[PDB]
RNA sequence: GCAAGGCUAAAACUCAAAGGAAUUGACGGGGGCCCGCACAAGCGGCGGAGCAUGUGGAUUAAUUCGAUGCAACGCGAAGAACCUUACCUGGGUUUGACAUGCACAGGACGCGUCUAGAGAUAGGCGUUCCCUUGUGGCCUGUGUGCAGGUGGUGCAUGGCUGUCGUCAGCUCGUGUCGUGAGAUGUUGGGUUAAGUCCCGCAACGAGCGCAACCCUUGUCUCAUGUUGCCAGCACGUAAUGGUGGGGACUCGUGAGAGACUGCCGGGGUCAACUCGGAGGAAGGUGGGGAUGACGUCAAGUCAUCAUGCCCCUUAUGUCCAGGGCUUCACACAUGCUACAAUGGCCGGUACAAAGGGCUGCGAUGCCGCGAGGUUAAGCGAAUCCUUAAAAGCCGGUCUCAGUUCGGAUCGGGGUCUGCAACUCGACCCCGUGAAGUCGGAGUCGCUAGUAAUCGCAGAUCAGCAACGCUGCGGUGAAUACGUUCC
RNA sequence: AGAAGCACCGGCCAACUACGUGCCAGCAGCCGCGGUAAUACGUAGGGUGCGAGCGUUGUCCGGAAUUACUGGGCGUAAAGA
């Protein structure tokens, strides 16, 4: 079940990218 | 069943219609025969033990 | 019913065979009535006189 | 079932008529075990018939059965997302039995008083080609011909 | 359980009824006191190690055969306890009784005694894992034993959860009708409850 | 870096794991082979109506308790008016209905009568046989350890049972392989209903299983002859083997024989086996039953019985009268009758099997429309009764109608049992004559003497809600090309 | 004759039965115990280890070859840009 180790990383990276896309503007570009 | 009840069944109750029969061995009030005087479970295991004569299984 | 409780569809069958025989001895003799009376019958066999 | 076909049951020659189809049609008619009753009914149908036929009654009944014999039925099958039917050829022993089963089923609902002459006029109008089972023949036939396009799924 | 009695099976095929008599009308009140006499002889006499009890009854003369492990205790000082059980049987049956305590020719191949030995030792609270093995060894020293299965079920040493395990050796064909298989079942009494001990012993096809 | 973002890169906090390989199973809307009324082809049903019964719910004073997918629900319960009964109201009681240990005291008891719903309370008769001479028998009275418990826990238990499933698998010892869990044996090619068998192989063997041994049915031989049978004789009363009589037959029931791939043809390593034939009553397991491997469900049962712990003793013990366990706007489950002409009715007329009978079967005759009533012969039964089996055949009427269908429903009158029939029994007669015109979604059973349909019998049982359960026989089917699908 | 107490007793870890409690009180380092029979909570008895000491905390090293010089690893366990 080595793919599980990839899925956890995938979900964490996906949520981080989703947060960055939620804030690619003065929400975060100012900061 | 209960000891008072087996004593009552063994006694002579008034109004003979009231008289019934229990198991000869455990006092079960139901599934008791007359030619056997003996309930169904306490007839099954007794006959399996062969301690009452003339009895066996069947196949027809 | 096999089970003590709740199972109708499981049963056991127990039966009784009683086997009958006749002989009908004919010739009567006085000295054999006592012989017929003094017979060691086996334990499970019962005899009638007619 | 699983282990090949099951053996069929032989049916002996009729005493009144040296023919087997009478013996088998009566058994089709049979319900609840009145062989005697169904047999007198079949015989009464043929013996009522001969007056209005002139031809031998079993000859007339063969003429009817040749009419109402199926050839190709509409047996169902589901393959993908939609079930449909498959035109399949019917072997004669199945076909005759199906035909006279239709005869019995639609003679149980035909409009006269009682089933003796009900079946009697059923036999004569099937020998003349006008009856209810007769029209079922060429409606089941056309239903199967309209699905011949699916004959290429023959299991 | 799901196993029927091998005695119930082979009753009339291999083994014989324990009681042989004939009756038509007073069979019911013979059975009434037959159950009583079995209660009597099984109550207060467990030390002798009962094996089995035969009953014969013929026109007001009854014969009670008893096979036990030790004919010593029941007889006592030349008839101090045999006549005692005779008297407590007379006052029960109202009938002159020929009581015959014979023997069991060997009390270690005869099931319904292996079970009681194991049960008494369990009541003594020593390891059933030695008990069943010594029963195996004692039951494989006779000239005629082709198999024995011992099965004990219960808490088995103060366990909170019961368990039923069995040992066996040789062949014990409980599905074979021509198989002389003798069955015993006894209820071991202990501090935490009751332990079922059931033994099947196979003594050949038939002789 | 234009941006997207990339690179470098922590800590606080949180968890006792996260992980990698491999093993055994389980599962897959994975693959292959196969089997099962699993589908398919049919036959008949349920879900619709009424009723019977059980259950959920509700209500009550109680509606005892248990059973709750299959595998609870016509189940425990193979018989609840009393009883059963474990429930409630009340009248009592309280070493008790019952068993044993220890102390003081001597008839227990039985008939019959009064009151009391009865339990019981009281008059009075009968009164300790037995050396109650300390000793023997029993008993109450007073107590004292108890007895008792259908009171809890089946998730502490034994015993019994269901279920997967009568599915053919489950394993074991020795040896070998692997660090190990484990593996092999038990895989591979065939074959079978079957881990059934043959050939190969680090496997060699064995056990529980399958099979057979057991019972019933299907043929034949020997002996057998009453209560059974009547072929050749006689008798035949009333022709009812009724009689003498006979071992022919049946039948009864004892011992047996026969079915074992036994023989021949073909295929296959010449194997397991396989297709087809001869003989044979029965052919490949002749049919059915009994049979439930290791285990699973902490499955059911503490209410058959037994039982470890917990709980009451002027009460959960215990006796008795009543009522309740049978209620009722609903819901589910299993059944019986129907909704007709393959039928309704009238009349005549055949052909069984299996069981039951002394607390009994009630032959005949008579009375009553009938349930039933009476006299009474014979019979513990191959004797006599049950007993006329019913569906079936013949003839006549009815003519498609809510009817000459249906028989719930009601009134009235009754029989039998039982002390007792209102709560709450069964059966009979007259008149009354509901729902029901074939039942939606959905769902069940069945492969042959089967479904279906028709009666008969039994256990329990005084009587019975017997349409429930287990059995017996009459008539008696239609379909199964086949495994795509469930 | 004036002079002993402390801790602990399921495994590590040496040392066990009973009664009271019944997922409550509570114990515990770890994994776990207690939901009616607790060798694991409170008490008693016994016992063990100590002893003018016995336990709890905190700190550090060891065990930790879990920063490996002695003395480790990076195909799939973390680890080849
Ligand atoms: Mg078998
Ligand atoms: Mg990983
Ligand atoms: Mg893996
Ligand atoms: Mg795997
Ligand atoms: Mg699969
Ligand atoms: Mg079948
Ligand atoms: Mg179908
Ligand atoms: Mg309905
Ligand atoms: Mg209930
Ligand atoms: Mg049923
Ligand atoms: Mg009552
Ligand atoms: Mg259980
Ligand atoms: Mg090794
Ligand atoms: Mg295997
Ligand atoms: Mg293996
Ligand atoms: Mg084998
Ligand atoms: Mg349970
Ligand atoms: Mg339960
Ligand atoms: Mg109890
Ligand atoms: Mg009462
Ligand atoms: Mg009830
Ligand atoms: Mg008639
Ligand atoms: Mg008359
Ligand atoms: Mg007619
Ligand atoms: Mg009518
Ligand atoms: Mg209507
Ligand atoms: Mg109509
Ligand atoms: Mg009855
Ligand atoms: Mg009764
Ligand atoms: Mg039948
Ligand atoms: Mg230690
Ligand atoms: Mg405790
Ligand atoms: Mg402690
Ligand atoms: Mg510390
Ligand atoms: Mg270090
Ligand atoms: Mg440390
Ligand atoms: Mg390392
Ligand atoms: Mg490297
Ligand atoms: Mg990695
Ligand atoms: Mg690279
Ligand atoms: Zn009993």
């Amino acid at each position: 079940g080595s793919v599980i180790k990839k899925r956890r990383k995938r979900m964490s990276k996906k949520k981080h990218r989703k947060l960055l896309r939620r804030t690619r503007v003065q929400r975060r570009k100012l900061g | 069943a209960k000891k008072a009840l087996v004593n009552k069944a063994a006694g002579k109750p008034r109004f003979a219609v009231r008289a019934y029969t229990r198991c000869s061995k455990c006092g079960r009030p139901r599934a008791v025969y007359r030619k056997f005087g003996l309930c169904r479970i306490c007839l099954r295991e007794m006959a399996h033990a062969g301690e009452l004569p003339g009895v066996q299984k069947s196949s027809w | 019913i096999r089970s003590p409780h709740k199972y109708k569809d499981s049963r056991e069958h127990f039966e009784m065979r009683t086997h009958k025989r006749l002989i009908d001895i004919i010739d009567p003799t006085p000295k054999t009535v006592d012989a017929l009376m003094r017979i060691d019958l086996p334990a499970s066999v019962d005899v009638n006189i007619q | 079932p699983r282990k090949g076909p099951a053996p069929k049951r032989p049916l002996v020659n009729d005493p009144v008529y040296g023919s087997q189809l009478v013996t088998q049609l009566v058994n089709k008619v049979l319900l609840k075990g009145k062989k005697s009753l169904a047999e007198r009914i079949v015989y009464g149908a043929l013996e009522q018939a001969r007056d209005k036929t002139g031809t031998d009654p079993v000859i007339t009944l063969k003429r009817a059965l040749d009419n109402v014999k199926p050839a190709l039925e509409v047996r169902s099958r589901r393959v993908g997302g939609a079930t449909y039917q498959v035109p399949v050829e019917v072997r004669p022993d199945r076909s005759t039995t199906l035909a006279l089963r239709w005869l019995v089923g639609y003679s149980r609902q035909r409009r006269e008083k009682t089933m003796i002459e009900r079946l009697a006029n059923e036999i004569l109008d099937a020998s003349n080609g006008l009856g209810a089972s007769v029209k079922r023949r060429e409606d089941t036939h056309k239903m199967a011909e309209a699905n011949r396009a699916f004959a290429h799924y023959r299991w | 359980g799901q196993k029927i009695n091998p005695h119930g099976f082979r009753l009339g095929i291999t083994t014989d009824w324990k009681s042989r008599w004939y009756a038509d009308k007073q069979y019911a009140e013979y059975v009434k006191e037959d159950v009583a006499i079995r209660r009597l002889l099984s109550s207060g006499l467990e030390r002798a190690g009962i094996a089995d009890v035969e009953i014969e009854r013929t026109r007001d003369r009854v014969r009670v055969d008893i096979h036990t492990a030790r004919p010593g205790i029941v007889i006592g000082r030349r008839g101090t306890e045999a006549d005692r059980i005779r008297a407590d049987l007379e006052k029960l049956t109202g009938k002159q009784v020929q009581l015959n305590i014979l023997e069991v020719k060997n009390p270690e191949s005869q099931a319904q005694l292996v079970a009681q030995g194991v049960a008494e030792q369990l009541s003594n609270r020593v390891a059933f894992r030695r008990a069943m093995r010594k029963a195996i060894q004692s039951a494989m020293r006779q000239p005629n034993v082709k198999g024995i299965r011992v099965q004990c079920s219960g808490r088995l040493g103060g366990a909170e959860m019961s368990r039923s395990e069995f040992y066996r050796e040789g062949r014990v064909p409980l599905h074979t009708l021509r198989a002389d298989i003798d069955y015993g079942l006894y209820e071991a009494k202990t501090t935490f409850g009751r332990i079922g001990v059931k033994v099947w012993i196979y003594k050949g096809d038939i002789v």
